[PDB]
């Protein structure tokens, strides 16, 4: 944990490019045969 | 996103970092430059005598491996063997046709000039030969590569296998370190051999001296774990390898599946070269490997293990992969592998199942689950989440960095 | 699903794996090539002699497996056994009507020349002979097959079997590792003489020398775990052969299930060679293995576990197959079987139970189909009160060995 720099904006900054990678994750079909997950079938402050 | 620029000052930056190269190697890739395996062998010279050099040269810290390289080219002549049906692979043929062949029309070569031991190193060694301390020569090959109380235990019964309807005693001095003769392994001719000597036995299965394979087992798809719990996944999913290939939901997974998965490799071949790319060098950097197929190796065997896997329970958790998404991905794979069996009937007596909000999809299809997912808000769900912390909480004795450790402390809490 | 592609740059792919050969190897399918079981023994000479060479051998870390077998030979020509009835077996005739015959009227032969000791190892042994030196070499087939203070127990009585209207003391020195004579199974003639002398005496069993089974019964269905899992698995259920098989519910256990009951193999029959097909030789990897019938054993032997058996407790989990569909339809026959009873009055004094006279509820009796429907109609998830079914079977269970169907159930089912 290096010296002299600012932890608690730096942590906050951490913990949410944390959160959204982690939160929301990277599923997508990637094969298939014929059939795969055409995708583009909420309202408030759920996650982006 | 291929061009970035800071916003204050808006001048541009290019994120860039150090590249990493070593590309993947292909059997097949490499018989587009040789059509032979070439084993160099030297002191084609006296057996009797090798016999020798190798019984003294072992019960003390030093005998050379161009020896047991020679000693066991001189055991392992049994030109046994009765090709029943044919055999080629990757354009080398090997046998038609009844053909009878042996352990090494796997194309040797000879070598160099330098060899220890004068004449005879002492007469002692009768044809108690061929009958194990080669058995026990390969089977260094398979102690040697490995580290904990498992050399033990792996040296303690790869030695109670040459007291097999020949049973003698143990040898050399210290337990291990991976280096006593842990050093064949980066013998080039010697891997070659053991190579040969379990292709050669992997095809003659029903042959006396099939017992050998013992270490010389190890070699067949070394280095090719990914490809292994490929494998696996599918059996422990009683899936088809197909339709676990489109349950694949990261680029990186799918993009080692696709590495792989390469034609014309034989992987899926009979009795093929391919499992030996690494030890008949080949290849160098064998395209099935776990380090090679990180994502791949950690989902497959990440899911396998919710899906009560044994073996996945120690599976290594491959480092610099993206751990957040292959999870999600794996556990959503458990969970509708899981959840929803595989029931039907299957036998009868004029009678049988005619079987024609939210709740999770029928069956295993990617797509109908991806729908349901997306549907989830593309977060796992209570019972998912309860359904992996039921697959792991219970398991005890992880070992640290295995996937079995990082499900238990992703799930059990 | 034949043909499977990748989707942003839609080239195709084929999921292809490691092949995995090694075919089953059936009795019958065998006697296709041959009608004879050849039980190469070479030393057709003194018996007193070899008695000898085994006797001595034995007080030490060497006696030739070739002798032993010609010493067997030897003690166990008692030619006594009567066929009161007939005697055949895949074409192989043994014996007809009363017909007077011994342990190896299964097709013997003499092999080749290398022999250790000279004339006479010593002139100490008697024939206090097939009295009992001949079960206890039999006896060491069994030690040898095993691992675990199971081997000093299994000698340990193994050994209180000589002293039958014998008396003495227990020979040879080291403990075992699988090794000190565990190397007798890897031979071809000595197997072939157990198995003669099991399935001999498995017909005569009355005979005075039939005691000598004690080592050579693990010889019987030797390889052959699925078939008799199976066979168990009726017997727990005390439901019939045919409608346990239809609460097979996975295609890879009815696969197996069909791998098994392949006919003209005899294995039902009475007295055949088929229990024997490994160590005769007649096949080198027998159909009825827990290991070519994974999932069959695992979901049968689960199932018997779930409905109280004893033995099931201590049963393999077998690796690579799917164990969250065998266990479901595993604990779903448990299940069935188990809540819903079979209870019927038997007997009587002319009044009996007519019996005659919910939503949800489980089924009435034992019908796959019945519960098939139930369980489809449960959206095809196990119910609280089956998983408590299961939970009630386990819990309470102590003493699990790791990897045994055993240890996966109670940590699937009980917490």
């Amino acid at each position: 944990q290096p010296d002299d720099i600012e932890y608690t904006s730096l942590t906050t900054a951490g913990l949410l490019y944390a959160y959204a990678v982690g939160s929301s994750a990277d599923l997508a079909q990637q094969f298939c045969v014929g059939d795969n997950k055409y995708t583009p079938d909420l309202t408030t402050n759920a996650p982006p | 996103s291929v061009t970035v620029k800071r916003i204050i000052d808006n001048t541009v930056i290019v994120p860039k970092l150090p590249a990493n190269e070593d590309p993947v190697e292909y059997p097949a890739d490499y018989f587009r430059k040789s059509k032979e395996i070439p084993l160099y062998i030297n002191t084609t010279k006296s057996l009797s005598d090798l016999r020798g050099y190798v019984y003294q040269g072992l019960k003390s810290g030093n005998v050379s491996i161009i020896h047991v390289n020679s000693y066991l080219y001189g055991a392992l002549k049994d030109i046994r063997g009765k090709l029943d049906k044919d055999w080629s692979s990757f354009g080398i043929n090997i046998g038609k046709a009844g053909d009878t062949i042996g352990i090494f029309d796997l194309v040797s070569l000879k070598a160099l000039d330098g060899v220890l031991p004068d004449g005879v190193s002492d007469a002692s060694r009768t044809s108690a030969d061929d009958k194990w301390l080669p058995l026990y020569l390969l089977g260094l090959y398979r102690v040697g590569r490995t580290q904990m109380p498992e050399y033990r235990k792996k040296l303690m019964d790869g030695l109670t296998n040459q007291c097999k309807m020949i049973n003698e005693q143990f040898e050399p001095l210290v337990p291990e370190g991976r280096d006593i003769f842990d050093v064949w392994g980066n013998d080039s001719n010697y891997t070659k051999i053991v190579a040969a000597v379990d292709m050669f036995f992997h095809m003659f299965k029903k042959h006396e001296c099939a017992s050998f394979r013992y270490g010389t087992i190890v070699s067949r798809f070394k280095d090719c774990a990914a490809l292994a719990t490929f494998g696996h996944l599918c059996k422990i999913t009683g899936m088809s390898t197909e339709d676990v290939t489109t349950w694949i939901l990261n680029r990186e997974v799918a993009d080692e599946m696709v590495q792989m998965m390469l034609p014309g490799q034989e992987i899926d071949k009979a009795d093929s070269y391919m499992p030996y790319l690494i030890d008949f060098g080949l290849s160098s950097k064998s395209p099935y490997s776990s380090v090679k197929n990180p994502a791949f190796h950690f989902w497959g065997q990440l899911t396998a293990l919710l899906l009560r896997s044994t073996r996945a329970r120690n599976a290594r958790q491959p480092d610099d992969i993206e751990y957040t998404s292959l999870t999600t991905a794996g556990l959503l794979y458990a969970y509708a592998v899981g959840s929803s069996a595989d029931l039907a009937q299957q036998f009868c007596v004029g009678d049988n199942k005619y079987t024609p909000t939210n709740a999770p999809p029928q069956g295993r299809d990617v797509v109908e689950w991806l729908g349901w997912f997306e549907d989830q808000n593309r977060k796992p769900t209570p019972d998912m989440m309860q359904y992996a912390k039921r697959a792991v909480m219970s398991l005890q004795g992880l070992r640290e960095k295995t996937i079995g450790k990082y499900a238990k402390s992703e799930f059990d809490k």
